[PDB]
RNA sequence: CAUAGGGUUUGGUUUUUGCCCAGCCUUUAGCUUAGCGUUAAGCUUAUACAUGCUAGCCUAAAAGACGGCGCACAGGUGCAUAUUUUGUAAGCAUGUAAAAUA
RNA sequence: AAAGUGUACUUUAUAAAGUCAUUGUAUUGCUUACAAAUAACUAGGCAGUUGGGUCGGCUGCUAUACUAUAGCGCCCCAAGCCUGAUAAUUAGCUAGGCGUAACAG
RNA sequence: GAGCUCCGGCUAAUUGUGUGCCAGCAGCCGCGGGAAUACACAAGGGGCCAGUUUAAGGUUAAAACAAGGCAACGGUGUUUAAAAACUGGAAAUGC
């Protein structure tokens, strides 16, 4: 939809290590100053990314962040040879456990159900 | 005997019970403790321990 | 680590020491002064730096710096001491807080008068 | 919970008496994983005929002495008791005639054969009354 | 008090049921490896007459 | 954390109390069974039953809960209201109103300001 | 209701390990400070203590407790305690037993 | 029992009641199991110590269960019981609470 | 409007005068030897605000169960080995 990722990624450039979380739209970007003034260049508006690593160097980082959005999965890749329909749905993500005690809320009641 | 047993198996009641699974369990204590000795030393005694039919 | 090793203790929190153990963790300690003298920093530097040797209420004896231009400090005289570590003397890692009982604060100062214990002049 | 238990015997070396041992598992929350761990029990045994390696059933019961307050209840298992009368008559066997090679051989074919014949009816059986 | 009642009668059929199938089970296993047992013994009685020759 | 309490006392007897539960000057208050020899805002309860805000409102009127169910099955097992329970019960027609003795001492003059020295102070 | 980094090691680069800083929460010290209403609170000593107060009420075998009911409730502290405790679960025989209703 | 009973006590041309004393189907309960900080530069510990038998273990006043917590105590008998035991250091415990995405602290 | 603190870089915010490795500053890298945006003072400016800035504690900035190394330095001289944990295997004899 122009704005987050289709799926979690988990990229390994050569002593780096970079993480990219979708998150749904309107909640925000939360990363680093660099990454955020990349994420502006691009277009990407709700997404968490996570860098750790050997990242004195400034350039692999870049690079890892590059390649890492080129190595999502589409839903329309290769459909034709599945003789489904591929539709989108609406589902809400979840939080941990731990999330919901420390809050003092719940979730959703397709799982509460007993 | 494993971990939790202190004598050997099919023991009965009036059988007589012993000391040497004791040895082999608890074998840090240094009432079992002996001295360094040759290898013959040390490996003739346990040989004869387990064959009852040499002299 | 294995299962095992993890059960029989394998792991040990990691013990980090304080930077001012005189203090017995308090924020401050009163001490008598017993010597005033003063001393050379360690190279590349060069001056006379105030220094004084007090005895905490505790019975410990430490070395303490005087910030500050000039000041009043004899022997037999009460003093509040703080953490802070000056960088270029060797072994002085507390500090002497000027404008209580006996040290009086820096004469003419006109900036930053409450690190140096200086009252506002109501003329 | 300790209301029954199943176990091992250790030591029947007191009158009307026995040590049986457990064996459990405790949950560790910060390493996610179950931890073993085992137990001695004294129980009381009316009979004062146990054997040491017997599998036996205790029951909660009500206190009889400092360290006793279990009933044995049942035996599942009855360890083995060497018996020296009984293995000389099979060594005396073993030794009365020997067999080739094929006799042996032919003998041991005749008798797997007999004992599949006898498993198949039995699960024929079975699936009957399936 | 009613609903203990039937309560018990259920556990006792389930626990039937449960007997006959782990029974079946036994059955097979116990089964098939007989048959390869006959197979292998087959197969020893044709090596015993070949060594019986080179005696 | 705050099981209720199961059996029965043996030697005291069980009442409906009122508990404090306001601020500085705005009462409000809690019904529950509790023992009747006990701190005031003790945690040992049997159930809490009913609530009760005394002061008016824009409506010129209190406001009182109480479970209907509940309140029958306490007083059949002998739980004794207190004396402010009772008037609560008897306007709310729960129970009969309990009639009061017939009273001679004159009254205060000085009931709303006596415990107050901040007003005393104006006065 | 969902995971952010920066500075530093002086031929350059890459890599490993250490050090420092930015948040939130809690107490003192310097300088400085008009008022009213209100929430949550008194964080070092089981160190030594002048003085006032915190549990009494009622009755009467000759105007008086000797008797009845309370002090088995409240309030204070954390010396000692690794289990004596704390947090939980489980166990503990019977149609409650007698009698011509002939 | 938010009860009954009284050769009892107090008040009344107005009286209903309370006070004191006494009474309950066995007349106020014991036991076991699991979890919870460091610690081996603490390796042996225990002799009433582990188990068995007689006797004792009181405060009465339904009937049986062949005596119906217990080395809890005396006497006698058999040698067993524990072994990361025993000995040390530190701390009242649960929990609200504070940091953390959580786990943890 | 009123105080406290800061203005070389991390980190929002500069000019003048005095001093001359002296007096002093400093959380880290570091400033001062006659031309100092880092010391002292004046002016100007930044932050917070009836508060503000040190010092001292708990936790975070993954100590690694989710999730670190023995390839910068660490696997111990070798073998045998009835606890524990995990879990079937190709052995013995004769010229
Ligand atoms: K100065
Ligand atoms: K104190
Ligand atoms: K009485
Ligand atoms: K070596
Ligand atoms: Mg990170
Ligand atoms: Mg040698
Ligand atoms: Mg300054
Ligand atoms: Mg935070
Ligand atoms: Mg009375
Ligand atoms: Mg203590
Ligand atoms: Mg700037
Ligand atoms: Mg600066
Ligand atoms: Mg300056």
């Amino acid at each position: 939809r122009g704005h987050t990722v289709y799926h979690h990624v988990e990229h390994h450039f050569q002593r780096v290590k970079v993480t990219l979380s979708p998150r749904t739209s309107g909640w925000g970007l939360r990363c680093s100053n660099l990454f955020y003034e990349l994420c502006s260049l691009a277009g990407i508006r709700d997404l968490t990314v996570d860098v750790s690593g050997a990242t004195r160097n400034k350039f692999f980082v870049a690079k890892a962040f590059f390649d890492a959005l080129q190595k999502q999965t589409a839903p329309h890749d290769g459909v034709e040879g599945t003789g489904v329909y591929v539709k989108e749905v609406v589902r809400r993500p979840v939080v941990n456990l731990g999330t919901y005690r420390n809050n003092g809320t719940l979730p959703p009641k397709e799982y509460l159900a007993t | 005997p494993g971990x939790x047993x202190x004598x050997x198996x099919x023991x009965x009641x009036x059988x007589x019970x012993x000391x040497x699974x004791x040895x082999x369990x608890x074998x840090x204590x240094x009432x079992x403790x002996x001295x360094x000795x040759x290898x013959x030393x040390x490996x003739x005694x346990x040989x004869x321990x387990x064959x009852x039919x040499x002299x | 680590l294995t299962v095992g090793q993890l059960l029989r203790g394998g792991r040990t929190k990691k013990v980090r020491r304080s930077k001012s153990p005189a203090l017995e963790q308090c924020p401050y300690k009163k001490g008598i002064c017993l010597r005033v003298y003063t001393t050379a920093p360690k190279k590349p530097n060069s001056a006379n730096r105030k220094v004084c040797k007090v005895q905490l209420s505790n019975g410990y004896k430490v070395l303490a710096y005087i910030p500050g231009e000039g000041h009043n400090l004899q022997e037999h005289s009460i003093v509040l001491v703080r953490g802070g570590r000056t960088k270029d003397l060797p072994g002085v890692k507390y500090k002497v807080i000027r404008g209580k009982y006996d040290c009086a604060g820096v004469k003419g100062r006109k900036t930053s008068r409450s690190k140096y214990g200086v009252k506002r002049p109501k003329e | 919970g300790g209301f029954e238990f199943v176990g091992k015997v250790v030591s029947n070396r007191m009158q009307k008496g026995v040590v049986v041992a457990v064996n459990y598992v405790v949950w560790i929350p910060k390493y996610k994983v179950y931890e073993r761990r085992t137990a001695r029990h004294m129980a009381h045994d009316e009979g004062n005929s146990c054997v040491i390696g017997d599998i036996v059933r205790i029951q909660q019961h009500r206190k009889l002495s400092k360290n006793k307050a279990y009933v044995v209840v049942s035996t599942l298992k009855h360890a083995d008791v060497y018996n020296a009368k009984q293995a000389a008559v099979l060594n005396t066997e073993r030794s009365q005639n020997k067999l080739g090679r094929v006799e042996y051989a032919e003998s041991r074919l005749s008798e797997v054969q007999q004992r599949l014949l006898k498993l198949r009816e039995m699960y024929q059986k079975e699936l009957a009354l399936n | 008090e009613v609903a203990a009642e039937q309560a018990k009668v259920a556990f006792a059929e389930q626990k039937a049921a449960a007997e006959h199938v782990r029974r079946q089970a036994a059955l097979e296993e116990l089964l098939r490896k007989t048959e390869i047992e006959c197979q292998l013994a087959m197969v020893r009685v044709g090596r015993a007459q070949k060594a019986e020759e080179t005696g | 954390m705050n099981n209720l309490l199961t059996q029965l006392p043996k030697h005291d007897l069980l009442k409906i109390k009122l508990v404090r539960w306001g601020f500085n000057k705005k009462p409000f208050y809690v019904l529950s069974v509790m023992k009747r020899r006990q701190a005031r805002n003790s945690g040992n309860r049997y159930e809490d039953i009913g609530w009760w805000d005394p002061s008016p409102h824009q409506d010129g009127n209190s406001h009182f809960g109480i479970k209907f169910d509940r309140v029958k099955y306490w007083l059949s097992q002998g739980a004794v209201p207190t004396e402010k329970v009772y008037g609560l019960f008897g306007q709310a027609g729960i129970i009969p109103q309990k009639p009061a003795p017939p009273k001679y001492k004159p009254a205060d003059g000085n009931a709303d300001t006596k415990w107050r020295p901040e007003l005393q102070k104006n006065l």
